[PDB]
């Protein structure tokens, strides 16, 4: 015979404290039991599992399930208490790679290594705790007691320490092969090239012939596996890849779940169809949580539906990507917090798309959203090809440089060009660094009382212009705003504002274009019509003139 | 020889990190070095029964054509046994920040001579990640003393202390300092002589059998700080006085004394924002008595080693930068303010990060450990750039400020 390098095992070891499963052994039929015997009588000729001795303290449950519309049987162990007691392991299985990051390839095989799958070593000290029991017909004989030999299906290390020995087992090959790309995924192995395909095939006997020193044989026959590939949710072809199909099903009655089922499939096809949408159809799902529950779709809902079914009419797929050319991302606005990009190399080819969201909060602009976009779309790309996309952005250059050099916080996006497509991104307003000469001076406040909800907002400026309006329902924090929002009324195309409240300024020095706020709302709408603006801020209650003279007016 | 036995806390696991995306030459040059380290036995393979995993990055020090690995072991020394038997601490030098000069070696190389505990290196487990996750990261672990881990310079002590003998007896004066990977020598002598001194120091490194031909000067003794000041003016609007009134309320949480009851006086009415108010007597009086309290230090500030040590920083437009490092509010004890625009001057996020690093380096001189800081900056935007500027072998705890502070106009 041939001598075979033996599969080294990986050190197993219980959670701290914990000991194995003793689980009772369900009784069975009587030909479930004479099934579990003839299975298990042929895996312990494969050498797949040993029968021992009474001393073994420990069990696991152990199942016969019919072939459905077939008479065979198979063995089901349930290993979920051995799974909770067994140390956590490394898994490389997530990172999966993302299809647009994938090289193109003019030949890819595959190749079965089952028979590597079921028959990977498990570590000698961990074996024991394996052990199950095919219950006796009519128990009137003790169990026939086994335990494992070899990784068990469903035990919870099994697939890393499969994909470790399989991955140890075929680095040289790959390391000696830069050529070729190999990927395991379950039982089979992917081994593609740019190669001749004279010189392709010759590699694929080549790493058979590889793997034969480990024992590990391949079938001769022809896989029945080809391109294209149906492979997480995907469709792999030798040059470009796509979603599997996307159907968005036609209903005069949606419920929860559907919507959920509906936005799943429509997140699933943003990746590579441009443009979709689920602001709208997400919003349904707001609360609640009865599965059951039918939920009548809104106009807006019913339009990005209908807007989702044209951009899904006919396929679109993506191409590989080429190491030898830079990344383009490119973005647009989509209106109420929606943003959505493609990626590409050679125009009008793209390698995907993608969309992003308004993160929830109080107040908000557009500068910050696409600030954050280009953040996401950054990561993203460096997951996926290990480099920065130039961007192509709807905002102008100078607008940028107003934005970054004024905006309070440190905020930077990388190598970037503007692309005039709207709508484009703009600063709605700015306020003065200086109070304004010739300009009317509002000193403006409000205060309510906490019980009873009452409240004023007011002003008086310089040219004893005064107002004061009785308020009700209202809060502290809201009459200032209320307040600020009167002297914006009030006033020309130029003015000054002196207010004490600390939440105002937070507000407005955060910039915001839109906010869920009615109040800021009609504050921003104010700002935008104004030509100059100076805010400014005073300690409250100092004896500051026109602040105090408001404050003592608005306090009733 | 002989390894030192090492623990986590009580009750926790090993750090489980998960490795954040890292760039094409970034993986490259990880790769290199890595295969190089394991050839030299400072790393070995590990397999799936190892769970744990720390992230790790490169990047390229001041003045270098060459990537330096950077481990970032943040969980891994928060989860570590503090540093006892021997060591209770070492009393930190309160003269090196009085020192003229102070040169910054990185000493790290030297841990890899020791070996680390062998029921510990399990913990130290990192990943090469592979782009697009296409073929499965390369996963590592230390049989040596890492760079950037807490335990490395406090079981490395020991060798230390008899590689710097010599050096010490010899030059008495001269204060070395050791924080993590980095070695701090001050001296007062002049600037050639003192490097031609660290070039001596070096060579005792070197010959004990063995980053380190580079050095990063300070000058902690011309380190300034941020008093309170006030403008003095001649003609002040009624904004100006506004300004100056919101100032000294301010002011007036750190020093009690302070009153703004006169200058408010002056705002009596309601004025134009730019009309020019003279100042009334009182006024001035006020005005006075407050720049005199002003010129001495804050009541009842100390430090305590048993607290961290807290930085903001607020951004001041023009590359300026202003920061404060404190325990309690308004008990600052340091405070500063950066102009110099190294590069960075078209990007907001290198200027921050390099300002983060400064910051840092003044912490550990002074009081001999790092601060955590409070960013101006939102998280995702840090999160995916600081990396690209970071210089140096330790890193610091931060968090984000999203609401802008008012004070930021103050310090100004
Ligand atoms: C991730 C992956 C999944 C499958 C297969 C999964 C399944 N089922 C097959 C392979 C070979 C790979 N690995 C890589 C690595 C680099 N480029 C590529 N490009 C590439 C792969 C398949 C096709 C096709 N058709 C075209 C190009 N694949
Ligand atoms: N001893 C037989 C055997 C079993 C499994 C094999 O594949 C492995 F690499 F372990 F995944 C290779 C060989
Ligand atoms: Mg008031």
């Amino acid at each position: 015979m041939v001598p075979i390098s033996p599969i080294e095992t990986v050190p197993v070891k219980l959670k701290p404290g914990m000991d194995g499963p003793k689980v009772k052994q369900w009784p069975l039929t009587e030909e479930k039991i004479k099934a579990l015997v003839e299975i298990c009588t042929e895996m312990e000729k494969e050498g797949k599992i040993s029968k021992i001795g009474p001393e073994n303290p420990y069990n696991t449950p152990v199942f016969a399930i019919k072939k459905k519309d077939s008479t065979k049987w198979r063995k089901l162990v349930d290993f979920r208490e051995l799974n909770k007691r067994t140390q956590d392991f490394w898994e490389v299985q997530l990172g999966i790679p993302h299809p647009a990051g994938l090289k193109k390839k003019k030949s890819v095989t595959v190749l079965d290594v089952g028979d590597a799958y079921f028959s990977v070593p498990l570590d000698e000290d961990f074996r024991k705790y394996t052990a199950f029991t095919i219950p006796s017909i009519n128990n009137e004989t003790p169990g026939i007691r086994y335990q494992y030999n070899v990784l068990p299906q469903g035990w919870k290390g099994s697939p890393a320490i499969f994909q470790s020995s399989m991955t140890k087992i075929l680095e040289p090959f790959a390391a000696q092969n830069p050529d070729i790309v190999i990927y395991q995924y379950m039982d089979d192995l992917y081994v593609g090239s740019d190669l001749e395909i004279g010189q392709h095939r010759t590699k694929i006997e080549e790493l058979r012939q590889h793997l034969l020193r480990w024992g590990l044989t391949t079938p001769d026959k022809k896989h029945q596996k080809e391109p294209p590939f149906l492979w997480m949710g995907y469709e792999l072809h030798p040059d470009k890849w796509t979603v599997q199909p996307i159907v968005l099903p036609e209903k005069d009655s949606w419920t929860v779940n559907d919507i959920q089922k509906l936005v799943g499939k429509l997140n699933w096809a943003s990746q590579i169809y441009p443009g979709i949408k689920v602001r709208q159809l997400s919003k349904l799902l707001r609360g609640t949580k009865a599965l059951t529950e039918v939920i009548p779709l809104t106009e807006e809902a019913e339009l990005e539906l209908a807007e989702n079914r044209e951009i899904l009419k006919e396929p679109v797929h993506g191409v590989y990507y080429d190491p030898s050319k830079d990344l383009i991302a490119e973005i647009q606005k989509q209106g109420q917090g929606q943003w959505t990009y493609q990626i590409y190399q050679e125009p009008f080819k793209n390698l995907k798309t993608g969309k992003y969201a308004r993160m929830r909060g109080a107040h908000t602009n557009d500068v910050k959203q696409l600030t954050e976009a280009v953040q996401k779309i950054t990561t993203e790309s460096i997951v996926i090809w290990g480099k920065t996309p130039k961007f192509k952005l709807p905002i102008q250059k100078e607008t940028w440089e107003t934005w970054w050099t004024e905006y309070w916080q440190a905020t930077w996006i990388p190598e970037w060009e503007f692309v005039n497509t709207p709508p484009l991104v703009k600063l709605w307003y700015q306020l003065e660094k200086e109070p304004i000469v010739g300009a009317e001076t509002f000193y403006v406040d409000g205060a309510a009382n906490r019980e009873t909800k009452l409240g004023k907002a007011g002003y008086v400026t310089n040219k004893g212009r005064q107002k004061v309006v009785p308020l009700t329902n209202t809060t502290n924090q809201k009459t200032e705003l209320q307040a600020i929002y009167l002297a914006l009324q009030d006033s020309g195309l130029e003015v000054n504002i002196v207010t004490d409240s600390q939440y105002a300024l937070g507000i407005i020095q955060a910039q915001p274009d839109k906010s869920e706020s009615e109040l800021v709302n009609q504050i921003i709408e104010q700002l935008i019509k104004k030509e100059k603006v100076y805010l400014a801020w005073v300690p409250a209650h100092k004896g500051i003139g026109g602040n105090e003279q408001v404050d003592k007016l608005v306090s009733a | 020889i002989e390894t030192v036995p090492v623990k986590l806390k009580p009750g926790m696991d090993g750090p489980k990190v998960k490795q954040w995306p890292l760039t094409e030459e970034k993986i490259k040059a990880l790769v290199e070095i890595c295969t190089e380290m394991e050839k030299e036995g400072k790393i070995s393979k590990i397999g799936p029964e190892n769970p744990y995993n720390t992230p790790v990055f490169a990047i390229k020090k001041k003045d270098s054509t060459k990537w330096r690995k950077l481990v970032d072991f943040r969980e891994l020394n928060k989860r570590t046994q503090d540093f006892w038997e021997v060591q209770l601490g070492i009393p930190h030098p309160a003269g090196l920040k009085k020192k003229k000069s102070v040169t910054v070696l990185d000493v790290g190389d030297a841990y890899f001579s020791v070996p680390l505990d062998e029921d510990f290196r399990k913990y130290t487990a990192f990943t090469i990640p592979s782009i697009n996750n296409e073929t499965p990261g390369i996963r590592y672990q230390y049989n040596v003393l890492p760079q950037g881990w807490k335990g490395s310079p406090a079981i490395f002590q020991s060798s230390m202390t008899k590689i710097l003998e010599p050096f010490k007896k010899q030059n008495p004066d001269i204060v070395i300092y050791q924080y993590m990977d980095d070695l701090y020598v001050g001296s007062d002598l002049e600037i050639g002589q003192h490097r031609t001194k660290i070039e001596e120091l070096r060579q005792h490194l070197l010959r004990w059998g063995l980053f380190l031909w580079m050095g990063y000067e300070l000058h902690p003794d011309k380190w300034t700080v941020q008093p309170i000041v006030l403008p003095e003016k001649d003609s002040w609007t009624v904004n100006d006085i506004q300004k100056l009134v919101g100032k000294l309320n301010w002011a007036s949480q750190i020093y009690p004394g302070i009153k703004v009851r006169q200058l408010s006086k002056l705002l009596r009415g309601t004025k134009a924002l730019t009309e020019v108010i003279p100042l009334t007597e009182e006024a001035e009086l006020e005005l006075a008595e407050n720049r005199e309290i002003l010129k001495e230090p804050v009541h009842g500030v100390y430090y305590d080693p048993s607290k961290d040590l807290i930085a903001e920083i607020q951004k001041q437009g023009q590359g300026q930068w202003t920061y404060q490092i404190y325990q309690e509010p308004f008990k600052n004890l340091k405070t500063g303010k950066y102009a110099r625009m190294r590069g960075a001057h078209t990007n907001d996020v290198k200027q921050l990060t390099e300002a983060v690093q400064k910051i840092t380096t003044e912490s550990i001189v002074i009081w001999g450990k790092t601060p955590k800081f409070k960013l101006p900056i939102q998280k995702e935007t840090w999160e995916t750039w600081w990396t690209e500027y970071w210089q140096a072998t330790w890193i610091p705890e931060w968090e984000f400020v999203n609401t802008p502070p008012l004070v930021k106009l103050w310090y100004q």
